């Protein structure tokens, strides 16, 4: 199974490489629209090509074709989608938190700066296109860190970071969060979601339960089951077994929400 | 009930030894055991009920559930809000949250120094005694009187939960049970029954009423079906029958038909419908 | 829609509105399913298209079009996580704290203000919450200030928003 | 006298304000039938709080069944439509296993299965109190003449 | 193995906390019911180091104990590690009356809260001390303990002076034979009338070079200018006024100088572990116990009950505050349920509250009295040379009042001479180990059974099976498939009773 | 995960069918033989001071001597 | 050798339910969506229902002056003459003053328990009569002047109108025995009124077999509620406790419970 | 856990509890009757 699973993975991404060469020598001189250059680097990205989706990123962005919610995508699948799936089957051994640990050596400081360099890319754009806008009123002082875009753009910087090595695991639930403070942007449910998980991968389960405390008391009804999942996790990874016991408890006490078989 | 009425899961274990003072202290050690055992599993209970308590989202499924009935209380249709249902659910956590908290006091309560396991009020769990099953037997020797001896003693154990972990751990006594000493396991527990109308319906009383020959002798197996009584589920359509008309020959709604067989929008003879249970 | 909804509730009846991060579909089929890959790519959309087509034998997109739509756009949204990632509710910034400097009460602390109304994590604040949890403003024989532990961004935009078109 | 308070006096019209006030929190009441703003008759006020009250209070057999199952772990089938009705009931058994002399050798299983089948009672107990309740169609499901 | 594991570690031990790699194991310690009981196996019962209730007869749980130095001592300012004449009384005096604070504030509402900010921790204060100083003080709640004897307000304070248990005129004098509870205030006024990394050693340096003497020197001088720089940045403050952030050299804002990083009042001292314990959630409103101890004049919190004619059973209200008037602890007095009669403040109605809807103040977590809190006891220097009476182990022929009758009585030299030998017995010689004692099982249930005592143990049965034995015997056997008795669907009325006939009901 | 499931389950778990079989002295007897055969392949045994202490010796016969044991008891 | 798991103290055996803390910013905020028990409205320490009543007040509004007052008064008749003489001037003006009175009035009692909607209408309502004088172009600013006047008067209006007949009446928990006393109450109002509301010409099969199967509980434990529903409890069980009390204690009486039972044995 | 925390947590141990070998002294302890003048 494992032998099957690292061929399908070749395969792939053998496929989208030949896909990337046949489409840059036809584009020696013409460009193609500014679709299929998307599509083309999210593959890349997604199979583990981010070195390769840089260029074609900077010119779409150069060009101005990119919008609050390619630059969102673009990070997202910056995160390496299936390369952590192939991962997962093969070196992880199935371990959902191994993998976590397994995807960061694979240039993860590196691949965390260039998602950096998107995330400024995409909050200028951001800032373009809203200030573009005449409909809207002023809110000349909270642009655009007011709107769900910047929200949603820092929560794909955040997955992304996630698997980029412990330097950055530590960061989620620091500068990053405290940048965003300052910054002035509403926080979404996967904001928390995604701290309670950096928090549980460093193994400090005091500050993630102090957090879900934070959400059961104000924010009670958006809660996912990933809070629940980035506990086990953390509880997992501290030995601190009754405590996994107890959340798996009362999981099963509190139906909603459903248990997911990442929860098993 | 609230304290020591109050509970949802017994389970009692009747500790059978040969002599009284050999089950006493099996009593003494199994109460023991059941005291810390239940003392942890109540707390991990306890620990997600202030959880819950704290602050949770609303099941759809029991939002459903509480607006399922046709026709509520107050007049017809009724229709709760998830407020509302978080409302009951916090009820039943506080109720809970007190059981519980009674339950780890008394687990608490009980000291070296000073220790009473016979009384409900200060240990938990409390053993109570059964009287010893005595068999005299007289024979020739000139006769001898001798009797068999086997004493007894019950432990109960009240929880307002049902907790498998806490039966696995009680039925895996039996294992480490001390010497000559046998147990057995009664356990009360409350559990759900639906009571199906359709399949069980109320029908007036037939025309000819049933007399004595049919409840004679061997009349059990000759006369009576076993309940439930068969009800056709499936229908025939007749000639030329119109949509009311199947449904007023059915004793049902037209609605309610429509919804039962909305794989066909008309209805044509000799075709196979399904009749709504609640059809009459 | 539901993003203006979300957007009204974050103050009660906003900024959240401005910026929905899906972007408009283009006058051509091939720009819609150019919309549709990249916005909910994680899916086949044609496949939840065509199956979305019969309900009990009936065929939707041939007799009641916008049910099929509404049947078809709400299985896009159930089986495309990545919908699920767009549609939240803005949810307020929690703050950080630390203990007092003399030790009064435990469940009182001092909290971490952003410079709307310096690392969080070199002075020593940290996430810490429970039920009993209580955040302040400490000077000074202490001296207290209770403070609230959430910053709704989106409500403080809003009324500052209202107290320029006051000041308008 | 010093410990002797006086005994405020209030208005209709506050009242009807407060009632007004209410409906406005709680809309679903009004749709539902369990209140009206309307203050006409004396004891009309009373009536809408013990209509307030018996909302608060009444849990249907539904939803009861499914909190208990949620937290309390009560096993069973829920039934939903209104020609099911949840009855709340007691299964006493008895599970007895042998250690000492009939645990590990042939007579092991027939003397298992003598005890299994002489422990083989179940008894299913109810009471009428948990089964006088509101039926699914609103009828009260046993009655005085049930 | 993971580079990100090893980063977790060198981080944590950084920040300094537990590694998660001394986690792969599990390690449950030696318990302090072993460590106590290998104490006093050791020390052949420790009877030096237990109390004189211990040799009283019938001796209670507490007394059974070893002597410990509870959270009570703590606020005492005179205690001097030592024992001497008077200060022990003073202390116990001191203790009733804080004891008498808490009942106080647990009457009146002043007892404390979780979320008790520093306002609000001091107006309940203040309150509590104007009642506290406005109520007299109870002589009937002062429990002695049979080491020190009874000891008189008019001769402590006599001796003490008049500040230490003052009046309430020497106290209104300060913000008559009288006393009232001490007051946190009061004593707060009388205690205010009382007016370079990686530097290496010479060892080193004489292997060391003189290349690297000059790199070292220029390391340290690197090193000096930066902390000097720093020490002169603390002193330069221009105020950092938030329009410029300026630091130094030409309380505006920002309060600048935010560089990088009462144990003497008895009452304040006890109060404050009070509210520490309090907010911890050792101490608070719980439900009540019938071994928690229940009489006259305990404030509890118990639950309305609401009477209507048209209820099937009683009905519960909110619990309030109030105050036991009686409690029968005799079963055939209170039959089940059981029942406490109680005073509620609003109204000031006495009823019979069901003892399940009662709520107390635990001073502690385990019980079995959780309402009454900790009495510190004496210690002795030379507890190997301690006296009690055997046949009078408690003195009753003493009497503390006199009476018309004692002129007529004989001296007291001739009995004295003879009787108080006579009937002394030092403590060394009231109790004998034995062989018995040696082997005595353990009241508690060991982890494992422990082999440092086996040498002078002997014919040693556990009276408990090890947590050890249990874990290994309840994993050598299987479960049973239907012992979860899952009944998620139904019940089949029509197949379950036909099925195949070699499976067959 | 699904591996060490069937181990667990394998491990603790039986069926009543299997049950009221569970404990033939043949299939005992099988298990004991099976040991004897191959114990090398599958136990895990193919502290000291623990089974290691002196231990008192009642020398003389019991009647002559009350076992300690008997006196306490 | 202490261990090297974590160590965690016994957890807290204190109801968490059944204690009730000091308010918290945030708990106040939502105070007028959250849920309680008629302790929880009535605690005799932490009075949330008076919390959450004066969360209604705005803030800042001082009474009336003498002076603003007799201008009030005035401006009605006096005024109109002295800035104009034109019948159909002063027929406008006399009719916009009866209007701005009338609606300030039904301001001040219709928006009560929304704050923020009865300043938004008082508002608007100001703004367009300042508008539409305007329009009119009067003379000099007494208009304005007597508009800002009946601002204050609306607001002190809605301010005392809440900090009398509702802050007023419930500010005494110990009287209102911390709410129990209002269930217990309403309970012997039902008891009493049984005729009126569970008979068979009073209240549906529906209501009554609700109300059995409510009262049958092994224990009836009463329910916690909004806190505008536990406002509108106290009212009524203190509009109907004088119907119940015997007539030496209709008007005074040391407790809103006192006379309800005759055999309550009490304390002296 | 199997084990449960308040055996071996330091934290959870019972004030209360007293040792294995004092109580027991204590019951074998043989108090002198009361030798009063008379009875």
């Amino acid at each position: 199974e494992r032998e099957a699973h690292m061929r399908s993975f070749n395969i792939s991404r053998a496929s989208v490489l030949q896909r990337l060469e046949q489409l840059s020598g036809d584009r020696k001189q013409e460009s193609l629209p500014p679709h299929v250059r998307l599509d083309l680097a999210v593959r890349l990205a997604q199979h583990g090509l981010y070195q390769q989706a840089t260029p074609i990123v900077d010119e779409l962005h150069h060009q101005k074709a990119l919008h609050a919610g390619h630059y969102a995508l673009l990070i997202n699948a910056l995160a390496c989608p299936r390369l952590g799936q192939r991962i997962l089957h093969c070196d992880a051994q199935c371990d959902p938190a191994l993998t976590y640990k397994l995807l960061g050596d694979e240039n993860g400081e590196e691949r965390a700066q260039e998602a950096y360099r998107w995330f400024d890319l995409a909050l200028t754009s951001l800032a373009v296109d809203c200030g573009g806008r005449t409909q809207p009123s002023q809110f000349v002082r909270y642009l655009p860190q007011g709107t769900a875009a910047a929200s949603h753009i820092t929560n794909a910087l955040m997955r992304t970071l996630l698997t980029c090595g412990y330097t950055h695991v530590a960061a989620i639930p620091d500068s990053v969060y405290d940048r965003m403070g300052s910054m002035g942007i509403s926080p979404t449910i996967s904001t928390y979601e995604l701290v309670m998980l950096a928090l549980s991968l460093q193994g400090n389960m005091v500050e993630a339960e102090s957090i879900l405390s934070f959400l059961r008391s104000h924010h009670s009804e958006h809660i996912t089951v990933e809070s629940f999942n980035a506990l086990l996790l953390g509880h997992r990874e501290a030995r601190q077994f009754d405590c996994c016991d107890a959340i798996w408890q009362e999981l099963v006490d509190r139906r909603w929400p459903r248990a997911s078989p990442l929860t098993a | 009930e609230d304290g020591i009425r109050g509970s949802e899961v017994t389970y009692k274990i009747v500790l059978e030894g040969f002599w009284d003072h050999h089950v006493m202290k099996l009593a003494e050690d199994v109460c023991m055991f059941l005291k810390d055992v239940g003392r942890q599993i109540v707390e991990e209970k306890l620990v997600a009920v202030r959880r819950l308590l704290q602050g949770g989202a609303v099941d759809p499924e029991l939002l459903a559930a509480f607006n399922c009935a046709r026709a509520g209380p107050f007049g017809g249709y009724d229709e709760y809000d998830k407020e509302e249902v978080a409302n009951f659910l916090r009820s039943d956590l506080r109720r809970l949250e007190e059981q519980c908290l009674s339950v780890i006091n008394r687990c608490n309560v009980p000291v070296p120094g000073a220790t009473n396991i016979y009384d409900p009020h200060t240990s938990w769990p409390h053993v109570e005694k059964l009287e010893p099953w005595v068999r005299m037997a007289e024979f020739w020797t000139s006769t001898a009187h001798y009797e068999f001896r086997k004493f007894f003693r019950v432990i109960i154990c009240k929880l307002p939960f049902q907790s498998t972990e806490f039966e696995k751990r009680m039925y895996d006594i039996r294992h480490w049970l001390h010497r000559q000493t046998s147990c057995e396991f009664h356990t009360i527990y409350r559990r759900n029954v639906i009571h199906d109308s359709a399949v069980f319906p109320t029908e007036h009383d037939p025309a000819t009423p049933t007399t004595h020959e049919h409840h004679r002798m061997f009349s059990f197996a000759l006369d009576w079906q076993s309940a439930p009584v068969n009800r056709l589920s499936t229908d025939t359509v007749r000639e030329g029958e119109n949509w009311d008309a199947v449904a007023q020959r059915l004793g049902c709604s037209v609605g309610e038909l429509k919804d039962a067989n909305a794989e066909r929008e008309t209805i044509e003879a000799g075709v196979v419908i399904n009749v709504p249970v609640t059809a009459t | 829609q539901t993003l203006q909804n979300s957007a009204v509730e974050a103050v009660g009846a906003a900024p959240w509105s401005i910026l929905g991060p899906l972007t408009a579909i283009g006058p051509t089929a091939e720009d819609t399913m150019v919309w549709l890959q990249q916005h909910y790519g994680d899916v086949d959309v044609m496949s939840i298209m065509r199956w979305a087509r019969f309900r009990k034998g009936k065929d939707l997109m041939a007799k009641d079009r916008p049910q099929y739509l509404a049947r078809a756009a709400a299985w896009i949204e159930l089986l495309s996580k990545r919908n699920r990632e767009m549609e939240e509710v803005p949810l307020t910034y929690m703050r950080k704290s630390k203990p007092l400097v003399l030790g009064t009460n435990s469940n009182v602390r001092v909290a971490w203000q952003t410079p709307l109304m310096l690392l969080a994590r070199e002075e020593g604040y940290v996430f810490h919450h429970s039920n009993s949890s209580r955040f302040v403003e400490e000077t000074y024989q202490p001296l207290h200030t209770e403070v609230s532990v959430k910053e709704d961004f989106q409500r403080l935009y809003y009324q500052a928003q209202k107290h320029h078109k006051q000041q308008e | 006298n010093m410990n002797v308070v006086q005994r405020p006096c209030i208005e209709d019209g506050l009242l009807s304000l407060v009632l007004e006030a209410v409906t406005k929190r709680h809309p679903n009441w009004v749709k539902a039938g369990v209140i009206q703003t309307t203050l006409k008759d004396p004891f009309d006020a009373l009536r809408w709080m013990m209509h307030i009250f018996i909302r608060l209070s009444y849990v249907p057999h539904a939803g009861a069944a499914t909190i208990a199952r949620l937290s309390r772990r009560r096993i069973g089938p829920i039934g939903l439509e209104p020609h099911q009705f949840n009855v709340p009931a007691e299964l006493g058994f008895v599970e007895q296993y042998d250690n000492l002399q009939y645990k590990r050798y042939d007579w092991q299983g027939w003397y298992q299965r003598m005890l299994d089948v002489h422990n083989r009672n179940v008894s299913l107990r109810c009471r009428i109190c948990d089964l006088q309740r509101l039926d699914g169609n609103g009828v009260q499901f046993v009655d005085m003449q049930t | 193995q993971n580079k990100f594991d090893i980063m977790r570690r060198e981080d944590r031990l950084s920040k300094g906390e537990q590694d998660l790699t001394e986690r792969n194991t599990i390690h449950y310690g030696v318990p302090i019911q072993q460590i106590v009981d290998e104490f006093v196996f050791r020390h052949r019962n420790a009877r030096g180091e237990r109390p004189l209730d211990y040799f009283k007869p019938f001796p209670n749980f507490r007394a059974l104990r070893l002597n410990r130095m509870y959270r009570d001592v703590e606020g005492f300012s005179l205690m001097k590690q030592r024992p001497e004449f008077l200060e022990w009384e003073l202390f116990t005096r001191y203790r009733q009356h804080h004891q008498q604070r808490r009942r106080l504030a647990l009457l009146h509402g002043l007892e404390p809260v979780a979320n008790e900010t520093a306002q609000e921790r001091d107006t309940r204060r203040h309150r509590l001390d104007e009642i506290c100083e406005r109520t007299p003080f109870d002589e009937r709640e002062m429990h002695v303990n049979d080491d020190e004897m009874k000891v008189s307000v008019e001769t402590l304070r006599s001796w003490f002076g008049v500040y230490m248990l003052p009046s309430p005129t020497v106290v209104n004098a300060v913000l008559d034979t009288r006393e009232h509870v001490l007051s946190g205030r009061y004593l707060n006024r009388l205690l205010l009338l009382e007016s370079v990394p990686h530097e290496q050693p010479q060892e080193v340096l004489r292997h060391f070079s003189a290349e690297e003497r000059a790199m070292y020197e220029q390391h340290v001088k690197e090193q000096t200018s930066r902390q000097l720089g720093e020490w002169e940045r603390a002193m330069k403050r221009r105020r950092w006024l938030t329009d410029h952030q300026q630091y130094g050299h030409v309380d505006r804002c920002e309060l600048e100088a935010f560089p990088r990083n009462n144990r003497g009042n008895y009452v304040e001292t006890q109060d404050s572990i009070w509210e520490e314990q309090t907010a911890s959630g050792q101490e608070g409103w719980s439900p009540a116990t019938h071994a928690d101890g229940l009489r006259e004049g305990l404030p509890v919190r118990a639950r309305r009950p609401i009477f209507s004619s048209s209820a099937e059973q009683r009905i519960a209200g909110g619990p309030q505050r109030a105050v036991i008037i009686q409690y029968h602890h005799q079963p055939f007095f209170n039959p089940e349920p059981r029942l406490v009669k109680v005073a509620f403040q609003c109204d000031g109605t006495i009823m019979e509250v069901p003892i399940s809807d009662v709520m107390i103040w635990q001073r502690r977590y385990h019980g079995p009295e959780r309402t009454v809190g900790d009495e510190s006891r004496r210690y002795n220097p030379a507890a190997m040379r301690r006296y009690v009476d055997v046949t009078d182990p408690f003195n009753e022929k003493t009497s503390n009042t006199e009476h018309f009758l004692d002129k007529y009585e004989p001296k007291r030299n001739a009995d004295t001479v003879a009787d108080k030998y006579r009937t002394t017995k030092q403590i060394t010689e009231i109790d004998k180990w034995t062989r018995y004692d040696s082997a005595r099982a353990d009241n508690y249930r060991p982890l494992s059974i422990s082999h440092r005592r086996d040498y002078i143990r002997m014919g040693y049965i556990p009276r408990y099976t090890p947590w050890e034995w249990i874990a290994i015997q309840e994993a050598d056997q299987p479960l049973i498939a239907e012992q979860i008795r899952q009944d998620n669907i139904g019940t089949s009325y029509f197949f379950s009773l036909n099925r195949y006939w070699r499976y067959k009901a | 995960l699904m591996d060490e499931v069937e181990d667990s389950l394998r491990k603790f778990q039986t069926y009543r069918s299997r049950f009221y079989e569970w404990g033939r002295a043949v299939k005992q007897f099988d298990f004991i033989e099976f040991r004897r055969r191959n114990g090398w392949l599958y136990d895990l045994h193919l502290a000291v001071a623990t089974a290691e202490i002196p231990a008192f010796f009642n020398e003389r016969p019991a009647w002559e001597r009350p076992p300690l044991e008997e006196t306490l008891y | 050798t202490l261990h090297n798991q974590r160590s965690a103290a016994p957890e807290s055996s204190v109801s968490q339910s059944h204690t009730v803390n000091a308010p918290t910013v945030d708990e106040c905020e939502m105070l007028a969506e959250r849920w309680g028990t008629m302790n929880y409205w009535h605690n005799d320490t932490f009075p949330r229902l008076v919390v959450f009543l004066k969360k209604l007040l705005v803030p800042d509004v001082s009474p009336l002056s003498p002076t603003a007052e007799s201008l009030l008064s005035m401006f009605e008749k006096v005024v109109i003459p002295k800035l104009t003489s034109d019948e159909e001037d002063r027929r406008k003006l006399v009719s916009l003053w009866s209007e701005t009175t009338l609606q300030a009035e039904a301001a001040v009692t219709k928006f009560l328990f929304q704050r923020g909607s009865f300043e938004s209408m008082l508002h608007r309502i100001i703004t367009d009569a300042l508008e539409k004088m305007s329009t009119l172009a009067l003379g000099g600013q007494e208009g304005n002047l007597a508009l800002e006047a009946l601002k204050r008067q609306t607001l002190f209006k809605r301010n005392d109108f809440i900090q009398k007949r509702l802050i007023d009446v419930v500010s005494n928990s110990a009287y209102l025995g911390y709410g129990d006393s209002v269930w217990q109450v309403f309970f012997a109002a039902v008891e009493a009124n049984e005729e009126n509301l569970l008979s068979d010409r009073a209240t549906t099969d529906a209501i009554r077999a609700a109300w059995e199967g409510v009262m049958r509980e092994d224990v009836v434990r009463l329910p916690d509620v909004t806190g505008v529903v536990a406002l509108y409890l106290t009212l009524v069980c203190i509009r109907e406790s004088g119907r119940l009390v015997p007539e030496e204690l209709k008007e005074l009486s040391s407790g809103l419970e006192d006379g309800v039972r005759p055999g309550v044995r009490k304390l002296q | 856990a199997n084990i449960p925390r308040s055996v071996w947590d330091p934290a959870q141990h019972n004030p209360n509890w007293s040792d294995s070998y004092g109580h027991d002294i204590t019951n074998r302890r043989a108090w002198p009757a009361r030798k009063w003048t008379v009875g």
